[PDB]
């Protein structure tokens, strides 16, 4: 809170912590993609797709 | 030379050279394996190994006589040949072979052992020889469901239910006089032969063969035949092209001596004018490629062929060769033009005045049945060296900027993508 209660403070800081967290989940996306690349997508059927693939 | 043709009701073509040592004389037929069906899919190639069978060539060599034939799409052919001395001999071995006695070659015991002969043939060709077999699967899936589709030397499956009635009802609608044209070449006098055949009253058979329903038509598509096993990756590619008879003949002919033809492995042919190769040995994406143009009856093919150990970068090979088709639409120069010119009258004289009367005699027959005459040479080189610049571009623009495709492939082909990513490479669109 900064304070005693929700107060000036803590509407202060509450916008600047939500202008950055985007900037966080951003950088996790590109984690996440780059854990998608090395073994690709998965498919209805859940057997392999290596036999049939298209660009 | 000189060709000098007659019509006597038989149509006799010769083509006299004094300074052969030998002579040939044969008949040619307008008609192979575009004026069959699927069921009797292999009947013209029997026929070409009755008539070489041993029992046959045998009472040919004890009088100094060699055979040949030759099955393609649009006609047969049955040559004989002798000494300049002896061809009086060689037109009455053809007497009795098709006018008369085709009986005593359609024996049981000679058509059993003709045939396993033959089906082991192309058993053979099927499993080994896989430039020429990826060329066929072109022309059959490019011309599905019209006659033009057919291999010519048939399938196993068509091949085993032939006996000897398919064999003679062929005969009746298609060895006809109507169809069949007399050719001489090498050291033989036009009159000698014609006064031979005129002091024997010969004929084959009249006329009036069948009519052929559908015509040819070109489909956009392809068809892959993936083997893991072998070495390579084999794979050609087509659009449609030109018919004989066309005014656009030369000019296809002269595209595709622009880009022309590869070995890695010769040095002199890594120092070609083409602006192909400055891609192409960077990574060594193939280890030879050829173009060609073929020509028909009723349609044709332009494109090439490929063969290549690179098997992670065929993606790079078809890009970069459908980019230089682009330039002959937007950017082709004087030079590329001129080049062509002379190279083109150096491959056509070679065709044409090789040392061989049996290729002279299968050239003549064929032109002469499919347009009346023969064209000479001196008169195709002024053809050839009145195409310009404009006469490319309005070529190209018509029949490869933005059009369909036919795809044929065998071997290591995984890395080759599909269909529209290759059609989209026809148009530049950067621009
Ligand atoms: C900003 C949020 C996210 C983005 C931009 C994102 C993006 C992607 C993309 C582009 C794919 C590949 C295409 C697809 O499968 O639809 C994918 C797949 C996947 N995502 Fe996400 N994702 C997000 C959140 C999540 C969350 C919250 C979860 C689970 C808690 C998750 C789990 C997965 C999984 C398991 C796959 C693979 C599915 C498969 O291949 O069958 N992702 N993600
Ligand atoms: C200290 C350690 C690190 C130092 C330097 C590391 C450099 C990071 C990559 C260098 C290596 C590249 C070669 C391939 C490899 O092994 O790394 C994969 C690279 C990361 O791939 P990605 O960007 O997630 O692709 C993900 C793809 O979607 C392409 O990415 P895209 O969505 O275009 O991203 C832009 C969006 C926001 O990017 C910003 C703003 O940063």
């Amino acid at each position: 809170w900064g304070g005693f209660s929700v107060s000036n403070p803590t509407i202060q800081r509450f916008f600047a912590l939500h202008y950055l967290v985007p900037f966080i989940i951003a950088a996790m996306v590109i984690m996440h993609l780059m854990a998608l690349h090395i073994h690709g997508s998965s498919n209805p059927l859940g057997i392999t797709g290596n036999l049939d693939r298209i660009p | 030379a000189e060709v000098t043709q007659l019509s006597n009701g038989i149509v006799v073509a010769t083509e006299h050279n004094p300074s052969a040592h030998t002579a040939s004389v044969g008949v040619v037929f307008g008609s192979g394996a575009a004026n069959e069906n699927p069921y009797n899919n292999g009947v013209s190639n029997l026929w070409k190994n009755i008539f070489l069978s041993k029992e046959n060539s045998a009472v040919a060599a004890k009088e100094g006589l060699a055979l040949s034939s030759n099955i393609s799409r649009d006609f047969q052919s049955y040559i004989v040949s002798s000494l300049p001395g002896s061809t009086d001999k060689s037109l009455d071995f053809l007497n009795q072979s098709f006018i008369q006695q085709k009986a005593n070659l359609l024996s049981s015991s000679n058509f059993e052992a003709t045939k396993k002969s033959v089906l082991k043939q192309v058993q053979d060709f099927e499993e080994n020889d896989h430039p020429n077999r990826v060329l066929e699967h072109l022309h059959s899936t490019a011309f599905q469901n019209t006659p033009l589709s057919l291999p010519t030397r048939g399938t196993l499956e068509s091949l085993e239910n032939l006996v000897v009635a398919d064999l003679e009802s062929f005969a009746n609608n298609h060895f006809l006089n109507s169809n069949a044209v007399v050719v001489g070449t090498g050291n033989i006098k036009h009159e000698d032969l014609v006064n031979s055949i005129e002091s024997k009253n010969l004929s084959l058979q009249t006329g009036t063969k069948p009519v052929l329903k559908k015509k040819a038509a070109f489909l956009g598509s392809e068809v892959r035949l993936r083997d893991d096993t072998l070495p390579k990756a084999w794979i050609s590619l087509a659009v449609e092209g030109e018919p004989v008879n066309s005014p656009n003949y030369f000019v296809a002919k002269l595209a595709a001596q622009i880009f022309g033809s590869y070995n890695a492995f010769e040095p002199a042919s890594r120092l070609q004018g083409i602006k192909l190769l400055d891609n192409i040995q960077e990574y060594q994406l193939c280890d030879n490629f050829n173009h060609f143009s073929l020509s028909y009856k009723d349609s044709g093919l332009w494109g090439f062929s490929t063969a290549t150990r690179n098997v992670t970068m065929i993606d790079d090979l078809i890009h970069f060769t459908l980019k230089q088709w682009n330039r002959l639409t937007i950017s082709v120069t004087d030079t590329e033009v001129e080049r062509a010119k002379s190279l083109l009258k150096l491959q056509l004289g070679q065709l044409y005045e090789s040392g061989n009367p049996v290729n002279d005699a299968n050239l003549l027959g064929a032109e002469v049945l499919i347009k009346g005459s023969k064209l000479s040479l001196g008169e195709a080189f002024k053809k050839i060296d009145a195409i310009t610049v404009k006469d490319v571009k309005a070529w190209a623009g018509k029949r490869l900027w933005d059009q369909d495709i036919a795809i044929a492939g065998t071997g290591q082909i995984e890395g080759l993508l599909d269909y529209m990513r290759i059609r989209s490479d026809m148009s530049m669109m950067r621009w």
